[PDB]
């Protein structure tokens, strides 16, 4: 019926962490290789690279992530990177346009623009469908941030070693979320469940992304357009 | 292996 | 006293090759990460990467380069890349500004701009000094192109296997140059020699570059700003 | 080793 002092300080450091790693003006977007309408690939690879940096910045501020071994910090960031990106992107996604609108007509990413980056419209439909659903949940900033931290700390991942310590951290976070909705969110009686279902949805979006990325990464003429960080984070190296 | 990730995480 | 039909067709395919890989309007420069005044590093790494692509395109059209093994084609491109870049850059270098002027006030690279890309003004002075000298030679397009092809086909290089076949190719090119100056260049009686001296000069500029690049390449926060192609071409891998 | 250089040279 009331969130504890420690559940509150977890919400605090997490929203502050998101505030320091997410710019609603999208100012830095001008430093990327320009969008061209695979003409969109250099801009979108620059965008994904910049976002991996922010996901890293955010992750480092999740209570307990820092305590983990360098190895587990990497295993989790590698596997969840694309999922955190897709979640955080919702903050820019509009239902009125069915696009990710980032402060400008040049940083407005519609389905057709993502197609000119190697990808197939058939594999783009589950992403926009996932983005419509997420937006329809009309999440509070605390819930959104909590969903990214729970997603990042997921145990079911290739390379993770301390599957007991991160399951512990994810549960302490799931606990903060479940209590937050009940206390602070009216009409949210079935929200916790609706959100956990989005984590599973993301796992499927992740597979489909990994397959599409594999296609690009093997063609050196496309791989060369990527950044060292994207190559490293999405690469198979152990 | 993962030289950038390591630097960024420190 | 007269260039042979075969010395002429070597000049032809070489100037045509340079025409297809060098854009005097510098239009593609807008597709790079923007210049910022190490703020210049993303733009300059994008510039060097784009130029490696053009040097590759050019190399492929040098008569006889294509016949070489894939290995030697690589050994030569890796070692000479920076030198071909420095030579080809002269076409944009101005004596009136002491800068590389590329169709725009944003693509005007002065000494101070190159400093904000990791490099030290002390190691920049031999480059501009090399650029003043090269420009003072007032080379014909045929001589300039011939100098890049001779530079690329240099035998004294790490990794080269067929040191007899490329020395042969470089000499057949040196022959075309020496005859061209005598027949087609008035007051060039000491030009061939002045130019060969620039190849040696470049070798010193290359060492100094390799040392400076090593400094950047080891710091992952700087290396991440480079491109896959720059990393590959300037990397130690064999 | 040198996957891009190889692709570009062909
Ligand atoms: C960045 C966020 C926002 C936008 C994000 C959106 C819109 C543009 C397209 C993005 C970046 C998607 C693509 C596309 C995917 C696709 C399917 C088939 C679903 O798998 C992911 C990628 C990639 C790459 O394959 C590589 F290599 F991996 F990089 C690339 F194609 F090569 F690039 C996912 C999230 C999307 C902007 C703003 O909200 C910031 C936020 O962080
Ligand atoms: C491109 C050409 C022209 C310009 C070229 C000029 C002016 C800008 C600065 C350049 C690109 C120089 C730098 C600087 C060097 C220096 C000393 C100390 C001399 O070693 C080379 C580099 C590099 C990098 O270390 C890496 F990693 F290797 F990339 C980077 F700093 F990281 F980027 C050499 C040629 C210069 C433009 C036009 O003529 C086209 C032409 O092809």
């Amino acid at each position: 019926h009331m969130l504890s002092d420690e559940q509150m300080q977890i919400i605090n450091s997490l929203v502050e962490a998101h505030h320091k790693t997410y710019d609603d003006s999208y100012s830095d977007f001008v430093r990327f290789r320009p969008p061209v309408r695979l003409s969109m690939l250099p801009h979108l690879a620059d965008l994904v690279s910049y976002s991996i940096q922010k996901v890293i910045g955010f992750a480092k501020m999740i209570p307990g992530f820092r305590d983990l071994t360098a190895e587990d910090q990497i295993a989790l960031l590698k596997s969840s990177a694309i999922e955190i990106i897709m979640l955080r992107s919702n903050q820019s996604f509009s239902l009125e346009d069915m696009s990710w609108s980032c402060g400008g007509p040049d940083f407005k990413y519609c389905i057709n623009d993502v197609t000119k980056a190697g990808h197939t419209l058939e594999l783009l439909e589950p992403l926009v469908k996932f983005q419509v659903g997420l937006k329809k949940l009309k999440l509070h900033e605390e819930e959104h941030v909590l969903l990214m931290a729970i997603c990042l700390l997921s145990p079911d991942r290739p390379g993770v070693q301390d599957h007991v310590r991160i399951e512990a951290l994810q549960d302490r976070l799931c606990d903060v979320l479940q209590a937050y909705i009940r206390i602070q969110h009216p009409g949210g009686r079935l929200l916790y469940a609706k959100m956990i279902q989005k984590l599973a949805d993301l796992r499927s979006l992740n597979e489909e992304h990994s397959k599409q990325y594999r296609s690009l990464s093997f063609q050196p003429e496309h791989s060369m357009q990527l950044t060292p960080l994207v190559l490293e984070v999405f690469g198979s190296e152990v | 292996k993962h030289k950038i990730l390591h630097r960024l995480l420190q």
